[PDB]
């Protein structure tokens, strides 16, 4: 009983990531269709590059978590700007040294 | 075994026991429905190569499929000819000899059969009440809406999943990971997850409509309350923004 | 009669305008709606940290 | 034949002339009305000026 429910609950916790990250991926989705009709393309291909390659390279995941909380402010913001761009090159800077 | 011609497809994946209408549109393929009568009124439908090309190809297919077989001798005179179908049950390849026209040497279906069926009671009910919510809920389906009203008394988890997983719409690939799996009541599990998304990303649609809705009224109520100052800065008046200036 | 179809053509391009303004203005707030409720587990700020 | 070809296509770009004419004057008066009544006379007499 104790045993079978370990693995009970590792298929819970199974069950409920690709609930919300599925999830997820739909809001991600109905983002994508959103900047596509205020903006330029897609976003101009933006935050779809650096998501994908924040995930491959290295890294130590507190850097991970860090460029995390990175793409979370240009989700608020992306034109212009004397505000964003710093941000931007800031990120890009750390995801293109290796590890 | 019967070798049969694998008569390829635009989009549309078949579920076995249904009556379905095939819009044969190809000069290259209603020649494969000749073929077809030409090997005993026989199809075997094999997954249409996703994003779409229009070239009958071996490496324009999949590697499972069902057969099915004609139900009416349908000419369009516009180079069409609709056929309709009832798909058997799931085969493979043993020699696809390649095409124009193609075909597969066919085998026989694969069996598979029923066993723990009181979980089967319960996923069926809860697959009833599923279906039953999701017509009530999804109203972009514009679906009909006077048919699990009578087939509700059945249990044919076969069929049953057959038309009630049938009629509504999701992607192509969860289409093949039905399709191309001997496994049974997983793939019912698998449909009743499918339903379970379904309520989801609903709930979540309206979810974010209400948070449009008052952010909406926010904005509305803060415009009127900003002009309200505005005129009561009027009729003070004494409290004019101006005789400062001729001062 | 060069006048009143001119009188048309800038009626069109009015009610365009119009709406391009309107559901721009909407779908904003579907975005920041939309985003909100993704940054609904963190709800700690700076300032208050 | 060849000389009345020739009046009448001067004169037929004589209208087009007056077609361009037409354009920019009536555009010109609704451009300006409502100019005006985006202003006082003022906001008409400094910009001209």
């Amino acid at each position: 009983l104790e045993r079978f429910e370990l693995d009970k609950r590792v298929a819970q916790r199974v069950k409920e990531q690709m609930d919300t990250n599925q999830r997820e991926y739909y809001l991600r989705e109905q983002m994508k269709a959103i900047q596509k009709e205020l903006g330029g393309e897609d976003g101009l291909s933006d935050l779809e590059a650096l998501r994908k390659k924040i995930e491959e390279v290295g890294m130590p995941e507190a850097v991970k978590t860090k460029a995390l909380k990175e793409l979370d402010r240009l989700e608020r913001m992306q034109q212009g700007s004397p505000e964003a761009t710093v941000a931007r090159t800031y990120l890009d800077w750390l995801t293109e040294v290796p590890w | 075994r019967l070798e049969l011609p694998v008569i390829p497809l635009r989009n549309t994946v078949i579920l076995p026991h249904t009556t379905t209408p095939v819009d044969v549109g190809r000069a290259k393929s209603k020649r494969a429905v000749e073929e077809a009568m030409g090997a005993d009124r026989l199809i075997f439908l094999v997954a249409q190569r996703d994003p779409e090309v229009d070239d009958p190809a071996p490496d324009d297919l999949y590697t499972w499929g069902v057969q099915a077989v004609v139900k009416q001798a349908m000419r369009l005179p516009d180079g069409t000819l609709q056929v309709m179908v009832e798909a058997r049950a799931r085969a493979q390849v043993t020699d696809y000899i390649p095409g124009p026209y193609l075909r597969a040497r066919g085998e026989v279906f694969s069996e598979i059969f029923p066993i723990d069926e009181a979980v089967v009671r319960v996923l069926v009910e809860e697959l009833k009440e599923a279906f039953e919510k999701y017509v009530a809920n999804h109203k972009s389906l514009r679906l009909d809406r006077y048919q699990l009203e009578a087939v509700k008394g059945t249990s044919d988890p076969a069929m049953l999943a057959d038309t009630i997983a049938y009629h509504a719409t999701w992607t192509v690939a969860e289409k093949q990971e039905i399709l191309e799996l001997t496994d049974l009541e997983a793939r019912l599990k698998k449909v009743l997850g499918l339903l379970s998304r379904d309520l989801e990303r609903f709930e979540l649609d309206k979810r974010v409509a209400q948070r449009v809705k008052e952010q909406m009224d926010t904005n509305q109520r803060e415009y009127y309350l900003r002009e309200q100052m505005k005129a009561i800065q009027k009729e003070l008046g004494g409290e004019d923004g101006l005789s400062d200036l001729e001062a």
